[PDB]
């Protein structure tokens, strides 16, 4: 009841860390390998009675290219999370001038808050995700392959390489549990890397959509 | 497409030599020249085939690219393998 | 010695499990024994084979072998990456040692 909430809000830290490491964000060693007991010693193991609260994990790194680029990670106490929490975390960034946020939530998400999702785009890109899906790092499994998010300048060598459209190399969609891994949009082209049994090593490449 | 740099491969393809025999074959079949020496060969495909082996067949093959461009590749510049 | 045994754990991350049945388009095996008949090879007989021209004769091969043409990195690395088995079961068959 209690033991197994805080090893669920470890594993999703870990996994949240992870993330942010592959997405190219400054994170510290020390705690992208924080053993179970390292998380209750600096956080608890009360989150029944508060502590930890939720409100506590929230997690703020950059980007190694470029140090004002943030994103932030919320985990909300609500369950079902509604337009008003948004508004909160919103109005947060606004505040802290950060443009990236990522919205952990438990049950699930309601559809204005979705729709409040995409409207704010251009402004604030944030994102959404489940505490069920954070529990795992896909990216570890054996059908995952490495994904690596290419460049502007490696997509126009790509393109001017093999002389072809963006539209007819491979598609990928854009909800993807990989593309959102790793925080990839429309126009993007995503670099696969897998093992091959037939010449050993195979790369493609594949169009966000 | 610049000529002074072809990517297709420099060998002819099954295809490539199919197409070769078969069209040259249907040139010697409507009385063309021949090129090289016909000791005993009347059959337009036995004459075709002579001609390859000796690599004097006057075609040009236009291999198309994906993107539009061509590349004209002469049957003396490909490398024959069967 | 070294590159093949980079080569090796390349191996190791490709085959997790323990099977090295592979097919490639040329056998190797079939062929060095194709020139053992061909010249009346002697395997009791010491071998006039430099091991250096056995390296530098495998180096010059695998760059021979174009399955990618391009002079590009993007080309080099389809091209190391598309004969990469081939030049592995190559370079592991064609050793200096083996040879010798």
């Amino acid at each position: 009841d209690d033991e197994e909430e805080t090893y669920r809000l470890w594993k999703i830290r870990k996994t949240i860390m992870q993330l942010c490491h592959d997405r190219g964000y400054l994170v510290t060693q020390d705690e992208l390998d924080q053993t179970l007991e390292e998380f209750k010693a600096q956080f608890g193991d009360k989150p029944s009675e508060g502590r930890p609260r939720r409100t506590d994990l929230t997690v703020l790194v950059a980007h190694n290219d470029d140090p004002t680029d943030q994103m932030f990670v919320f985990f909300p106490e609500e369950p079902k999370v509604g337009i008003k929490t948004i508004k909160v975390y919103c109005q947060r960034m606004q505040e802290e001038n950060i443009t990236r946020a990522l919205i952990v939530v438990q049950q699930g998400m309601t559809p204005s808050a979705k729709q409040s999702l995409v409207d704010m785009a251009p402004k604030y890109i944030l994102e959404q995700f489940l505490q069920q899906e954070l529990l795992i790092n896909i990216t570890e499994h054996e059908l995952v392959p490495e994904h690596v998010v290419m460049t502007k300048e490696e997509v126009t060598e790509l393109l001017a390489r093999y002389k072809l459209r963006e539209n007819q190399l491979p598609r990928i969609q854009a909800g993807d549990p990989v593309a959102r891994y790793f925080g990839i949009k429309r126009g993007q082209v995503v670099k696969i890397i897998r093992p091959s049994e037939t010449a050993g090593r195979y790369i493609t490449y594949r169009l966000v959509q | 497409q610049a000529n002074q740099k072809r990517i297709t491969t420099p060998y002819m393809t099954k295809y490539e030599r199919a197409r070769v025999l078969g069209t040259r074959a249907l040139q010697i079949a409507m009385c063309a020249p021949v090129m090289v020496e016909l000791e005993g060969e009347t059959d337009p495909l036995l004459i075709a085939m002579k001609e390859l082996k000796a690599r004097k067949i006057p075609i040009i093959i236009r291999r198309y690219l994906p993107d539009g461009s061509y590349e004209d590749w002469g049957v003396d510049e490909l490398i024959i393998s069967d | 010695f070294e590159r093949m045994r980079e080569d090796r754990e390349v191996l190791r991350v490709i085959f997790p499990t323990g099977d090295s049945k592979v097919v490639l388009p040329c056998n190797l095996l079939r062929m060095i024994w194709n020139a053992q008949k061909i010249f009346h090879i002697n395997p009791r007989l010491p071998s006039d084979l430099h091991p250096i021209k056995v390296v530098e004769g495998v180096k010059e091969l695998s760059k021979k072998l174009v399955i990618v043409n391009g002079d590009d990195p993007l080309s080099r690395q389809a091209q190391e990456n598309a004969t990469l088995l081939f030049n592995i079961h190559l370079r592991s068959t064609l050793c200096s040692r083996r040879m010798a």
